[PDB]
């Protein structure tokens, strides 16, 4: 005889990848969220998929769709709020992801941060697709908005946002467009979180400490798995109190209006975790600036694994930076505030002492800390 | 009864593989629809912007584009007006609904010429053929009032009045507008209706087939020059 | 990277009990709040402070925006 | 090694042509489909418009504004200086005809449409970052980096304008 | 920072120009070969017939 | 006198740089060349069939 | 300095997998179609995610939707026309890859067989629902039939096909949900061809001879790189041949007619694989036995590992088999044949007799050739 | 087209067929579809109360 679980061959990728995969010991409550992230990226294609089972993609019935899967259809209602609360909750364990991976010294595995870059760029952009399809009044105006921010570049801009609206304006090609792509987009999110996850398991996984944890490691079965299991089922409790007791916090009462190009809206904001981009680009004045603002904002997640001037791996010893850290969580909060509120005294020079202070810490200040307290344990 | 009879392969000028359509042919038979088939068939698909660039200029489309009446609207009480047409409208239709057309022509609805080419077996073949092929019925079978016999048509009998004969209607560059030419007319310009991508297809195959019978020898140029390594190779066995 | 083969330990001895033979919840709350407690006099003083900053100038951003609503006899005749 | 090449020359070359070929086609079939082309002209704006009132079309797929002006309009248009602006413009090289303006009402902050009949400078009030706009666009109290376009139009008989 | 500073890297350097360059070439042929840019393709003589 | 194919081999093909440049210059000059020789083809082929074979008695 | 290629892990994948991979040197053109399946899967993914991009899934505009595509869409009909003779040229290199697997004994390899018959039944469901989707009359009508296929299950199968239908009839939810199981399906299709390679990687590929190609292997680099080259080629030259010179010879006249659920048309013809599936259908006149005929007769293929009995793999060394195997290919084209044609006589007893053959040739016929080939040569 | 007692399937039926003969009928300014006022006035319940007797 021989065993199964280690010589068949999906059987023993399972087992290598899942089961008896050597796991630190240590890793907290935020090294849950990555498991998070694919059992939300698993709801959201069962629960879209339910939703385009029952949606049309034509302006002139998306919102009529809309209307017949929240009455007309058996727990329609309950599938869409299930799939918008789930986006919702998806961006928030990536941005618990992203804060994992700033603290705990995460980014010095370069592979599997860039490769996480891109996999954050994919989701914004199959959000922003997503929140396009419903056809609602802020839905199209912010299509507008976010395809005249790409429109920006110079002498490619104008013609590149008449290829991707199909036209002139968002309209009918534009809606059918962004249904296909929305659609198509979460499985290549899924096949570059596969490279995500193959990039990850070669170069190890990291603990809170920052150091070395080949001392003591334990398999993944049955610790991480009824660990992370603990995590699905308080994901669920969250996800579910949102869709069944306070289904409309997080959206916009806007969006739940036919689009209508002659009217505007007095008060025009992107869903809330587009709103710190909204705001560094407000904050500029700038079209090109802005929305050079807006990419290298993104890109410094990727540019930030060349600036660890320190010795020591996780701020877990570091409380200097540990401090700074606090306050670009700070900062953050303050710039989603300002994306969240209009154009006037004082929103313009909060937003702009906002975006130039994330900026100047992000490149500038923890570098020169960790240099600092460098020389304060009197490493040189 | 259960019998069809199988039209006849006509030599059509675009039959080749390279051969494209006769636009003279297809705007003579878009004025044999204009003045004799649009009573009653419609076209929900051909419009006067796909007229421009194949049957005919730019001006004379947007003309024949006015000549018709298009109801758009609202107006400022929101109320449906009549408008001229212009060159991004449709054909205009014979009938609101299909019931207008049922209760018109008897209790049968002309299908849409937009597609019919494509969606009878043999086409234009087929459309000419049943065009020109009325004829008495035989004797023995009798047929009531609003129907025709014709041997192409399934079942024999159709519902339609012989909507061509000579001098029907009058040509604009003088060919003589007999019966079979206005067939022919009526046949390739349903063929282009059916497929207005015929000569643009046409020249993106000879495209084709000219750089697929260039690179077929040169791919297997490289194929057998990488594997002349193995095809040339030669053994010996040499056991102690 | 295979759990036969990553680090060389030497002389370390592992303790360890049944969890059928131990219990699951063994003082929860008597030696469960003096340790939550101390982590958080360990890391309350370099979370807080941001977020009352926070507190603080979002109340002010508020107060400007209403003030600004808010008109001024700046207009007497 | 020349001739054997020159064949992988004379391939690859035609395996990049029909590549560059199927990609155009795949780019061009993402393009302006030939409808929507076809309503980028914009139909007649006859002459149904109010005294001293503006009406919002869908012309090129956008709003336009064509609006009425009054002598009093035109003539503080005219009071208004070129460069004391934002940009340099003026109401006479913005449009030809002073009764009828016709503009794309996009702002220039956010691409926002504007509230016709709104502001403290007689125009338009567009109210997603607060930018006010005179009767030909200029900006003069907002957050708009540029001034409103102004499409290119043209004047047949009094009642017939071809705005495209 | 420092490590691709010396003569031995400058001269690699300075060997590769000529090729970088040349890849440089390339890449702006296909560029606008694959893009049909027409501020570069109204001066070649031949291509100039097709855009009339 | 060397033949052309090894003066091809001597100037172009021999170095890759030079190979992918000479590559693309003949895939603009090719694409020109029979682009112009398809079209004239088709029109031999399809002449007086064509809208622009019929098209002068039309504008004017 | 170290091997870029052999030590990078997507690198190392890769070259283990496509660069680096010890393939027999003898293989046939018959082994092209592996590559020429995965290539028209990439050109059927990307061909319908255009189609997608301009296509909208309504009973009042699905076919206004298709001819909108054919006509006003930039070169729209090169795609559609693409789509539709891709689907026919991905059954024709199936066939010919299923054909080569039961004449060289390929299906030994039982894992990568069954994975294999999954990946069959995945793209008969994909072009099915792909078939019904442009709202023609036989899309609606070959729906139809084929879900009372589906009723002919005792018990459940007014349930199971009210359930499918959405209702009580082929209707805008059918539509709907063909269209969303249409898109989705192929990424099914192409994670469980994933996993097709994964089994055969295992195993190594196989030679015409059926012998042990140890002997005499070759990498896959560049030899079958520029084999599967000639061969996309040459099926890019049949495939668009078809395309723009006969793009309708495979597909059906009156399907180009709108679907009106009260006219029936005279004659009920899917393309030709479903023509060789409702002739094993018509065959025997029972519902619930024509079912279970076209269930085994697909099942069959995997029921084949089983009945191998000979002590020889390939069919290149066995000649009575070879006679075997071509009569049965030749009422695979009678029965294709007989499937086009309507039921009358004499179709209805030479489309029986042809079934029972097919049945008899594989189930009880071709073990025995074996047998008997194996008592010819002493083997016995 | 003609006249029919409507069965419980149908919708409730618009006063105005179209939404602009409803402006020129109303002074200019559109009744809006009370089908999602609620989720789409900021207060919902409140904002129609307070509306209604404000
Ligand atoms: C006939 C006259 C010429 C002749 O006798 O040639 C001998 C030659 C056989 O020579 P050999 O020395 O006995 O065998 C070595 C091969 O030449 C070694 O080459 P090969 O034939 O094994 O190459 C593998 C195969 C690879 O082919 C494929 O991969 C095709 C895959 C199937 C087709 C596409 C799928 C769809 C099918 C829809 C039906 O390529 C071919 O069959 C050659 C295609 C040539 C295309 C036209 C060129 C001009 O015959 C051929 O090569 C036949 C094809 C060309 C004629
Ligand atoms: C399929 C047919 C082509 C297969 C690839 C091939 O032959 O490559 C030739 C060769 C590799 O195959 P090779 O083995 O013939 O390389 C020999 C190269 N020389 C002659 C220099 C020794 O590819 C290249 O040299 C680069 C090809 C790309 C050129 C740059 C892009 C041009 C378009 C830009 C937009
Ligand atoms: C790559 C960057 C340069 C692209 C470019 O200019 O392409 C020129 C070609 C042709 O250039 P063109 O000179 O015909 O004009 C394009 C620029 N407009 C229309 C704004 C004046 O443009 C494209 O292919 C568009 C690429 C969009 C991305
Ligand atoms: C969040 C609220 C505070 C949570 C908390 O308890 O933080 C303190 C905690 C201390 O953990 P640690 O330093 O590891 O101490 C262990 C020592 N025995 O510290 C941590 O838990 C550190 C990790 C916190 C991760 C979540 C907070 C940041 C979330 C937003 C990140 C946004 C990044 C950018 C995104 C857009 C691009
Ligand atoms: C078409 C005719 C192809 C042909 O010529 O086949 C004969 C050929 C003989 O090859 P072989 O005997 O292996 O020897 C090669 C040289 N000694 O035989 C071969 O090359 C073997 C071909 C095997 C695959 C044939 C597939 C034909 C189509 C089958 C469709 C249905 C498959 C089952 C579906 C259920
Ligand atoms: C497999 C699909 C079977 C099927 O066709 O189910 C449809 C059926 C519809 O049921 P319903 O909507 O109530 O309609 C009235 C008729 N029963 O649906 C049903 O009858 C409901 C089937 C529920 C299946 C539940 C499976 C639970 C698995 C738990 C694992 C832990
Ligand atoms: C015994 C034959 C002797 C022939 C001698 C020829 C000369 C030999 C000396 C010179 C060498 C010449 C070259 C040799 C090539 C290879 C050898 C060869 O061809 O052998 C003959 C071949 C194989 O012989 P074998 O398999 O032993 O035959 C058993 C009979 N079943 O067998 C054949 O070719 C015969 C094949 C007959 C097939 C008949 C099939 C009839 C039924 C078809 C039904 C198809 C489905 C129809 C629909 C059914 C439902 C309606
Ligand atoms: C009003 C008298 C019509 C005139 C003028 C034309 N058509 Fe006719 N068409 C008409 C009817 C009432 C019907 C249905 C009759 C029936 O028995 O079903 C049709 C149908 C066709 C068809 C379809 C035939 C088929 O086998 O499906 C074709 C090909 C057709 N009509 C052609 C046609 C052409 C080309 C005409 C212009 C010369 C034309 N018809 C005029 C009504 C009338
Ligand atoms: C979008 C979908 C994503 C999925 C499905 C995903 C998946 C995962 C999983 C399962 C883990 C293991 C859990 C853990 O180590 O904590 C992980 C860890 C990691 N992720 Fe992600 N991730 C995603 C996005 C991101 C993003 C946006 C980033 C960074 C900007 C990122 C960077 C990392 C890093 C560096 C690790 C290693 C952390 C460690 O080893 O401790 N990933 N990811
Ligand atoms: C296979 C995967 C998916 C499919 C088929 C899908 C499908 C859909 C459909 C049909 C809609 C329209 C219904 C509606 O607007 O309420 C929608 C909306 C939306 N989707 Fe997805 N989706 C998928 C995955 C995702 C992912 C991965 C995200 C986020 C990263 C996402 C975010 C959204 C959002 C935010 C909306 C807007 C809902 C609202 O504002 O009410 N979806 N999706
Ligand atoms: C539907 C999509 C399919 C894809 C994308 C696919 C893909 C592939 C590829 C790439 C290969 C390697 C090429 C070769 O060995 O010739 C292969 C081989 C193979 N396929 Fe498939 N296949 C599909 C369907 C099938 C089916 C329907 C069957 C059987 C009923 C099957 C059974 C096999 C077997 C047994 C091999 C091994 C061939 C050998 O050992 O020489 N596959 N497949
Ligand atoms: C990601 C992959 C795919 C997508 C997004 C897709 C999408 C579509 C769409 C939107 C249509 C309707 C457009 C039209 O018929 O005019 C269609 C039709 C069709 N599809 Fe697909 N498809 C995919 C893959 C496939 C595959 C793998 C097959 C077959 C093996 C297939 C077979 C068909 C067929 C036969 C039709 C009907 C063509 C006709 O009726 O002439 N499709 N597909
Ligand atoms: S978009 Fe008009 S004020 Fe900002």
């Amino acid at each position: 005889m021989t065993n199964m679980r280690k010589t068949h061959p999906l059987f023993k990728i399972i087992n290598h990848s899942f089961i008896d995969l050597p796991a630190p010991s240590n890793i907290s409550s935020w090294w849950n969220f990555g498991s998070l992230l694919g059992v939300c990226l698993m709801v959201q294609i069962i629960t879209g998929l339910f939703l385009a089972m029952h949606y049309t993609s034509d302006t002139m019935t998306a919102f009529s769709s809309v209307t017949h899967i929240c009455r007309d259809v058996n727990y329609g209602w309950l599938i869409r709020y299930m799939h918008a609360n789930g986006a919702s909750m998806f961006f928030i364990c990536l941005f618990l992801h992203v804060g994992r991976g700033l603290y705990y010294g995460s980014y010095t595995f370069m592979e599997t941060w860039n490769i996480g870059v891109l996999l954050l760029f994919a989701v914004m952009a199959t959000a922003f697709m997503g929140y396009v399809l419903p056809w609602g009044q802020m839905s199209f105006w912010g299509a507008t908005v976010i395809t005249n921010l790409l429109s920006a570049i110079p002498y490619i801009g104008t013609t590149l946002v008449e290829w991707i609206w199909g036209g002139f304006s968002v309209d009918k090609a534009t809606l059918t467009r962004f249904f296909a792509f929305h659609f198509i987009l979460p499985f290549i999110i899924a096949a570059l979180a596969i490279v995500h996850l193959l990039f990850l398991h070669e170069t190890g996984s990291n603990n809170p400490t920052g150091l070395n944890s080949d001392a003591d490691k334990i398999p993944f079965h049955p610790y991480y798995t009824i660990k992370d299991i603990l995590g699905i089922l308080i994901m669920f409790l969250i996800l579910m109190t949102l869709v069944l007791f306070f289904p409309d916090m997080l959206g916009d009462p806007d969006n739940y209006m036919p689009a209508n190009p002659l009217n505007t809206p007095p008060h025009i904001k992107p869903e809330w975790y587009f709103l710190f981009a909204y705001a560094i680009l407000r904050s500029i004045p700038n079209k090109l600036g802005g929305v050079l603002a807006l990419i290298l904002s993104i890109l410094i997640l990727a540019l930030m694994p060349f600036l660890h001037t320190s010795k020591q791996r996780s701020l877990m010893f570091r409380p200097i930076t540990q401090i700074l850290y606090w306050i670009l969580v700070a900062n953050l909060l303050i710039l989603t505030w300002i994306g969240g509120q209009p154009v006037e005294h004082p929103f313009i020079i909060i937003g702009q002492l906002a975006s130039i202070s994330y900026f100047s810490i992000i490149l500038i200040l923890m570098p020169i800390s960790g240099i600092i307290e460098d020389k304060m344990l009197k490493l040189y | 009864s259960d019998l069809e009879l199988h039209p006849p392969s006509y030599p059509w000028s675009h039959r080749g593989l390279l051969s494209s359509l006769d636009h003279t042919s297809i705007r003579r038979g878009f004025q044999v629809y204009k003045q004799v088939c649009s009573s009653c068939h419609s076209m929900d698909y051909v419009a006067y912007r796909h007229l421009v660039g194949v049957c005919y200029t730019e001006e004379e489309a947007k003309a024949l584009a006015e000549e018709v009446e298009v109801q758009d609207g609202p107006n400022d009480d929101g109320e449906m007006f009549m408008r001229p047409g212009k060159l991004s409208d449709y054909f205009p239709k014979p009938y609101p609904n299909p019931e207008a057309a049922r209760a018109a022509n008897n209790g049968a609805l002309p299908p849409d010429l937009s597609y019919i080419v494509r969606a009878r077996h043999g086409g234009e073949d087929y459309v000419f053929s049943l065009l020109t092929g009325y004829c008495e019925p035989p004797t023995g079978v009798s047929l009531r009032e609003g129907l025709y016999f014709n041997p192409y048509f399934p079942g024999q009998a159709i519902g339609m009045a012989p909507p061509i004969y000579t001098e029907v209607l009058e040509y604009d560059d003088g060919t003589p507008a007999t019966m079979s030419q206005v067939a022919k007319d009526v046949a390739t310009f349903l063929r282009w209706a059916s497929e207005p991508e015929h000569d643009h297809r046409k020249r993106m195959g000879l495209k084709m087939l000219l750089m697929m019978g260039l690179l077929l020898p040169l791919t297997y140029a490289m194929k057998r020059h990488k594997w002349s390594v193995l095809k040339s190779r030669k053994l010996a066995y040499r056991p102690p | 990277r295979e759990f036969g083969n990553l680090a060389r330990i030497r002389h370390v001895i592992s303790y360890s009990l049944s969890p059928f033979e131990q219990r699951a919840f063994p003082s929860y709350f008597s030696k469960g709040i003096p340790n939550v407690l101390r982590r958080t006099r360990e890391r309350i003083l370099r979370v807080a402070p941001p977020f009352v900053v926070v507190y603080l100038i979002y109340t002010w951003g508020n107060q400007e925006f209403e003030q600004s609503k808010r008109k001024n006899p700046a207009m007497y005749e | 090694k020349g001739f054997s090449y020159l064949v992988t020359a004379t391939t690859t070359v035609g395996v990049a042509y029909a590549a560059k070929n199927v990609v155009s086609q795949f780019v061009s079939s993402m393009s302006a489909s030939a409808d929507v082309l076809a309503m980028s002209k914009i139909e007649i704006k006859l002459s149904d418009i109010p005294e001293g009132k503006n009406m919002a079309f869908k012309w090129r797929g956008k709003p336009l504004f064509v609006r009425h002006r009054t002598k009093k309009e035109i003539d503080q248009e005219a009071a208004v200086e070129v460069s004391q602006l934002r940009d340099p413009q003026h109401d006479l090289d913005r449009v030809k005809k002073p009764e009828w303006v016709i503009l794309i009402g996009v702002c220039t902050h956010l691409g926002c449409v504007p509230i016709a009949n709104a502001g403290d400078f007689g125009g338009y009030y567009c109210p997603c970052h607060g930018s006010h706009y005179d009767a030909s666009g200029r900006i003069r109290k907002g957050p708009a980096p540029l001034n409103l376009e102004v499409p290119a139009y043209e004047f047949t008989s009094d009642d017939v304008v071809v705005v495209g | 920072l420092s490590r691709f500073l010396g003569p031995r890297y400058r001269e690699l350097a300075r060997n590769w120009i000529p090729t970088a360059g040349m890849w440089g070439t390339v890449g702006a042929v296909g560029l606008v070969w694959a893009t049909d840019w027409r501020l570069i393709l109204d001066w070649v003589p031949y291509i100039n017939g097709k855009f009339k | 006198s060397p033949t052309i194919p090894s003066r091809l081999y001597s100037l172009l093909f021999r170095r890759t740089s030079t190979f992918a440049l000479t590559i693309a210059v003949g895939a603009l000059f090719f694409e020109r060349a029979f682009d112009q020789g398809a079209d004239a083809i088709y029109e031999h082929i399809n002449e007086g069939k064509l809208w622009k074979h019929i098209k002068h008695k039309y504008e004017n």
